[PDB]
């Protein structure tokens, strides 16, 4: 028999986010397999949702495929603009957990505001008392005439009274560990990621020889954080000080 | 290890220049970026502009010296001369209270008062005092010179009572650049720029074009025979060659001014235009001045001349047109007030110039280079 | 605090408390030295607390 | 926009009302830009109409 | 205990002061007499925060010998402050385009449902000869030839129809043949396919 | 304060009387050592998780059979130093693994040695480093552990002898077991990782246009060897359309926005192990009818 | 010394130089002929440079990367007028395309990075559409 | 290396494309820094004597 | 191409500018580690009409 009672993956959505206008996707059980031709999105979804979605990190380097910084999140939240003629919009990102072996289903997404190069803001949440989106919970009220994606605190107040909504990546990631996830700390998770973001690179696909999987392992073992180090560096530091004055 | 000017150089120095200074406390990835090319920018701006950048251990500062002073230059947070001679006076209390020392905001009331060399005594009963007091404790809080938990000022503002407990950071020390005389010989803040520019002696002319074009978001042509505007015209190639190679800039140059350009602002970066509306308005009167070229005729240096009852029947007649679009704010503000805060915005773009006594108005091709309107739909559902 | 969860001085005054403090410490039984750091209230910065 | 809620609110309170979302958004524009352009009186207006 | 030690070094060799400098800038301050000057003198004392520039769209002519009035200026469409047309805060709605995207499914998979059409006319009792087909459809030749590659290439014999119908390949080389469509004619080898069942 | 000759050398010679009264090398070698012993221990507690770890890292690559014939295994040890100027790691590690039961004084001596002689190096290391950058980073580079050990992967294929996974040892591989000798360490990788999780954890993987090129029968395979890890996961592809054999069920969904056109069609199939047919999802099929 | 400067003019459009921005507004099919129409004339002059006899040859390696299937069917077009013989190859590129007046094609399978090499051979001959 | 770019821009400008993008090509000479150097274009100038 | 046009098999010749990163050496022979055939001799022609 199972442990404690892991979590399964089965829906993801977005809500007016790039060119995704409305749409979602299930997931058989805990598995989905994306298709298209090149450069349509399908890199661009899968990284907004993994591991994007896990943890709420949004700069450059996660996006992009060189690790470079040649196009941000905030270009795909507000579209080319020489398709879309806007500088300001609201994308949501969310994915449906469901947990294995029971009926229980805990809710994560992302809610963004951008202005074409004026700043963006991010507010993220978590629902986890079995409210499901679409089913007797919604993320945008056809009030004032169509669908409306809820603005940040219509948004907090809903879901703040049956879940936690936050404003901050870090404490997201840890409600996110603390709930699905259950590291014996937060930086293991964050390196589980930083293992994760190599694991998606797409060296992989492209490099095939060894030399590369060792590197890797050997970036995979976690360091000498820096208090250990600390103590020795800064008394042997102040002592050689004294001898020099 | 050869490094190489990238996006990572440009963005550390964009970084550098839209930000006073780096603490390493609040942006240790951006410290540690620029600390990387650090060796490639020191080099570079030597090269370029002369200027000197010292990199330390708890901060990065880059020491963006004018070639000639602008107001709107300085901490703009800052209203009066008064809030600029209390800050002086909170400096000089932090150079009396030892790295991690904490004090009361009374007894830096206390002391300010006491040692405030003016002839003028400072009161602290009155509100206007306190106000520029806490707008200079504001800013000495912004860059971390000095902490603060406990309580807030802002009741200090309709309680002069009130206290709040304070803590002197280490940067107090290390905040202001140096000067190597004795402070006093520099009798007057000219000699500062005799200074900067005996330091500056090797090829001070492409050193001044670079400082002028770089920080200022142009640069006006002095004369019909201005030298360095010629001196301009002689390496503006090479110049577009660099700039295209190391920066988001793209540089134009007319006969009467050059100005550099820029086509993606960030965040953190600042541009014209931007959302205040008098940039809208500054903007609809450019449009209306390249609509009469001939009756404000420009003159040989670029600039278009209009006296400030003639600018005052050009601001009706825009209220008339696109007053009907403008903020209630400026909608409902006599011509003469909208008149003052436009001619100080223009002077904080370097926009224009109101000569003091003859109320001449200059205008300068820069303001030209601009023009705005609503969309048409609008404009003739406002006024057709 | 402890003293007045201790039944028998749940009315423990605390200036008396200092008192015997100080007569402890002039008994050369206990020893003590003001806080230098750590003010959280403008009291606690003012207080010298031992 | 909290009257603005209410009026959503009672106009949500008819569903035997197929307040078409053309007239929805008019009402939220007239509500927008109340004293600045129209007096409550023209959304009543419209309301009533 | 040892910075301790290395503070009485410190103490030993250190200390350095500048007060006095402020006094001085601040009696400036006191003889500004105008804020503008003030706001110059403290550049003068430290420099910009920041730096003052305009955003535009693409490059111009380089005339050093023109000025902008003689140009034309860069004209602007300024979104309207008044909600008369439209000013906003709270956010848009999404254009809820469901019956294009719904349009967009259909076509494709209509376009698919004419492919898997010529697909079955093809199928003769779940087996494919190329030569057979001497004459094809464009798209059947890509399709075979598809199924050529993931055969050969693949030594597993297997092929893939994009609608989840498995193939696997029998094989015989020696053998010209050629293949006639609305673009161009090719030559090659021939090849045998059969169906499975992962219908 | 301005002060005349004899003043000056009265007061330097009073200080200096004072400072060298201070401190002294024998209770500064003292300090050192007892600080550097228990930053000792410390580091020795991280290589006895770590080789735990790595214990598992070839545990779980061994406790399973692949289709191919073939079997995982990857170890770890410590390399040999250039020379002993360097006092050659090994040795060291060699104390450090020793069993505290087998531990002795002398022993303890030698480790503390040991670190004698590294901090010696970090002093040298520090004058010819003049690019003046802290002791604390060449510390943390001079013990960063990490780089004393390394790994060395291994396959025994079905009756063949068991071998060390170099270049030369990769190209041995057929492609398809090449393709599993690359992509296994990840997925050892991160199922580890999740073993190292709670009891919430879904163990979830992304896969980035993998294995273009590889023939049906081993991608089939490879997805034979998420199966058996037990993996959820989210992959995309541009021909790939996952109706193999070895997964028991799968959602697969096709984007379009073709030409330019600016809204992105999303056509959902599904997967049951031997057949895909056209999924028109139940539950927004159902609200697409209800709702109006 | 010097520096090269590329210029490009869309259809009635002032001069310019050819700068990112003006690349970005670029279709798919303008961005492929303005990258690879001047390279395959820098081969040409070079050849003019050469003797009468030679065949004026270019090449391709992961042939007309980031292209729109359109324009790599005017790649071969403007390869035949230019007339050009050429030795390319690609791994999803097919050779079938109406523009091209004949083409030999050979299909290397490798794929086992295993030292055997299958090697299939067909032929083309395209049907350029003469109306 | 001049004969070689002639040659390639004659040909640029002269063969129309299905793309409707015409590209030509020139060589730049970089322009001196103190008035002892040459613009790059006046030295091949004397250079070709 | 262009190998075979003049003959020089350096690996400038193969890198797209002319590194050395690839070798001649693996090309005639079969990748060094690949193979153990670290001898053999061949003939490479082509035919022009």
């Amino acid at each position: 028999m199972m442990t404690e009672a892991k979590w399964v993956m089965n829906r993801a959505g977005l809500l007016n986010f790039w060119y995704y206008d409305d749409e979602i996707f299930p997931f058989s059980d805990g598995k989905l397999l994306l298709r298209g031709t090149n450069g349509s999105g399908k890199s661009v979804t899968m990284q907004s949702f993994l591991p994007v979605l896990l943890d709420g990190k949004k700069s450059p380097d996660r996006l992009d495929p060189f690790g470079s910084k040649a196009r941000r999140m905030e270009d795909y939240l507000l579209g080319e603009k020489e398709v879309v003629d806007r500088d300001e919009r609201t994308g949501y990102l969310f994915i449906e957990y469901k947990k294995a072996g029971v009926e229980r289903y805990i809710t994560t997404g992302i809610g963004m505001q951008a202005k074409r190069h004026k700043g963006i803001k991010s507010w993220y949440f978590v629902i986890t008392d079995n409210r499901r989106i679409g089913y007797d919970f919604e993320l945008a009220h056809s009030q004032l005439g169509d669908r409306v994606p809820f603005s940040a605190k219509e948004l907090e107040n809903r879901i703040g009274e049956g879940g936690y909504v936050v404003h901050t990546q870090r404490e997201y990631m840890e409600l996110v560990n603390k709930y699905i996830f259950g590291f014996q700390s937060n930086e293991a998770y964050e390196d589980l990621i930083k293992l994760l973001i190599q694991l998606r690179s797409p060296k992989l696909s492209k490099d095939f020889k060894p030399t590369v999987i060792y590197e890797i392992l050997e970036s995979a073992l976690p360091p000498l954080t820096d208090d250990e180090l600390r103590h020795l560096s800064d008394t042997i530091e102040s002592m050689d000080q004294t001898q020099q004055q | 290890q050869t490094q190489l000017f990238d996006e990572k150089a440009i963005q550390g120095m964009d970084i550098l220049f839209h930000h006073y200074w780096i603490l390493r406390a609040e942006q240790p990835e951006w410290y540690q970026l620029i600390r990387e090319r650090e060796k490639v920018l020191r080099r570079y701006l030597d090269e370029k502009f002369g200027l000197r950048l010292i990199v330390h251990q708890h901060f990065i500062k880059l020491e963006k010296i004018p070639v000639e002073p602008e107001g709107w230059m300085g901490i703009q947070d800052f209203q009066e001369p008064m809030d600029y001679a209390i800050f002086c006076c909170a400096l000089a209390f932090l150079e009396g209270k030892a790295v991690d020392e904490q004090f009361l905001l009374s007894e830096l009331c206390q002391e300010i008062q006491a040692d405030y060399p003016g002839d003028f005594p400072l009161d602290w009963t009155l509100y206007t005092h306190r106000k520029s007091l806490i707008r200079a404790v504001k800013v000495l809080m912004e860059f971390q010179l000095i902490r603060t938990i406990d309580g807030d000022i802002g009741r200090f503002d309709q309680n002069e009572e009130q206290e709040v407990l304070y803590e002197a950071s280490t940067y107090s020390r290390y905040f202001m650049r140096t000067y190597p005389d004795d402070f006093s010989s520099y009798q007057h803040w000219s000699e500062l720029l005799k200074e900067d520019w005996k330091l500056n002696q090797e090829d001070e002319r492409r050193k001044r074009v670079y400082r002028k074009l770089f920080f200022s978001p142009g640069l006006h042509r002095l004369d019909q025979q201005d030298p360095d505007f010629l001196y301009i015209r002689n390496y503006r190639n090479r110049l577009a060659e660099d700039i295209e190679k190391h920066s988001e800039y793209k540089l134009h140059v007319y006969k009467n001014t050059a100005f550099l350009s820029i086509a993606e602002p960030r965040q953190y970066q600042q541009v014209f235009p931007n959302s205040k509306a008098s940039t809208d308005i500054i903007l609809q009167l450019s449009k209306y001045i390249h609509g009469e070229p001939e009756r404000f005729k420009a003159n040989e240096n670029g600039e278009i001349l209009m006296t400030e009852g003639e600018f005052e029947q050009v601001v009706d007649d825009l209220r008339q047109q696109f007053g009907t679009g403008w903020a209630k704010y400026f909608r409902d503000m006599s011509t003469k007030g909208i008149r003052t805060e436009l001619l100080r915005a223009m002077k904080d773009w370097m926009m224009a110039e109101v000569d003091s006594e003859t109320s001449l108005i200059r205008i300068k091709s820069l303001t030209g280079v601009m023009t705005g309107e609503y969309p048409s739909d609008f404009q003739t559902g406002g006024t057709e | 605090e402890h003293m007045r969860s201790i039944p028998a001085f749940a009315d423990f005054q605390e200036d008396q408390l200092h008192q015997q403090l100080a007569q402890l410490v002039k008994w050369n039984n206990l020893i003590a030295r003001q806080d230098m750091t750590n003010a959280k209230t403008i009291e606690e910065y003012k207080k010298k607390r031992f | 926009q909290r009257l603005e809620h209410q009026v959503f609110t009672w106009i949500e309170q008819h569903p035997k009302l197929i307040f078409s979302n053309e007239r929805r958004q008019e009402i939220a524009r007239s509500i927008e830009g109340l004293y600045e352009e129209n007096r409550y009186e023209q959304v009543r207006e419209k309301l009533l109409a | 205990m040892t910075r301790y030690v290395q503070r009485i070094g410190e103490r030993q060799q250190h200390f350095r002061s500048r007060k006095k400098d402020y006094l001085q800038l601040s009696k400036w301050f006191v003889e500004c007499r105008d804020s503008e000057e003030a706001h110059k003198l403290s550049a003068v004392v430290f420099g910009s925060m920041t730096i003052q520039h305009l955003q535009l769209e693409e490059a111009t002519t380089e005339n050093l010998h023109v000025d902008t009035w003689d140009e034309a200026p860069t004209e602007l469409t300024i979104k309207p402050r008044t909600v008369r047309y439209r000013e906003k805060t709270k956010p848009g709605s999404f254009n809820s385009n469901e019956q294009k995207k719904k349009e967009q499914r259909e076509l494709y998979l209509k376009e698919r449902e004419q492919e898997k059409k010529l697909i079955e006319k093809y199928m003769t009792q779940g087996k494919i000869t190329l030569s057979a087909l001497s004459t094809v459809e464009p798209f059947i030749r890509k399709v075979l030839l598809s199924w050529i590659g993931k055969s050969m290439a693949a030594k597993n014999r297997m092929v893939k129809t994009d609608y989840g119908l498995h193939v696997k390949v029998m094989l015989d080389y020696e053998k010209t043949i050629t293949l006639q469509a609305e673009d161009g004619n090719l030559l090659m080898p021939d090849a045998t396919f059969l169906f499975e069942e992962t219908r | 304060q301005r002060v005349s000759p004899y003043f000056v050398f009265t007061s330097l010679e009073k200080e200096l009387e004072d400072q060298k009264g201070w401190l002294d090398e024998q209770d500064r070698q003292l300090y050192e050592d007892i600080i550097v012993n228990t930053v000792g221990v410390i580091l020795r507690n991280r290589i006895k998780r770590a080789e735990k770890w790595v214990s598992e890292m070839d545990k779980i690559m061994e406790s399973r059979d692949n289709s191919s014939g073939l079997t995982f295994s990857i170890a770890w040890k410590p390399l040999t130093a250039e020379s002993e100027q360097e006092l050659d790691t090994k040795d060291l590690v060699k104390l450090l693994q020793r069993n505290s039961k087998f531990l002795n004084e002398d022993d303890l001596n030698r480790i503390t040695k040991h670190f004698q002689s590294r901090i010696g190096k970090a002093k040298e290391l520090i004058q010819l480093r003049n690019e003046g950058s802290t002791l604390h980073q060449v510390l943390k580079e001079v013990l960063d552990y990490r780089k004393w050990f390394t790994f060395v992967l291994s396959f025994k294929r079905v009756n063949e002898p068991k071998r060390e996974l170099t270049n030369n040892a990769f190209f041995k591989f057929s492609g398809g077991e090449k393709a599993m000798a690359m992509y296994i360490p990840l997925f050892t990788a991160a199922y580890s990782r999740y073993k190292e999780a709670g009891e919430m954890a879904p163990y979830i993987i992304s896969l980035d246009e993998a294995f273009a090129g590889v023939d049906e029968n081993n991608i089939r395979d490879m997805f034979e060897v998420v199966e058996q890890l037990g993996f959820n996961y989210i992959m995309n592809s541009q021909a790939l359309w996952g109706d193999y054999d070895t997964i028991s069920s799968l959602s697969i969904c096709e984007l379009v926005r073709p030409k330019n056109a600016d809204f992105v069609t999303v056509i959902r199939y599904q997967w049951d192990g031997k057949q895909r047919t056209f999924v028109v999802d139940d539950e927004h099929v159902e609200e697409l009818v209800t709702h109006d």
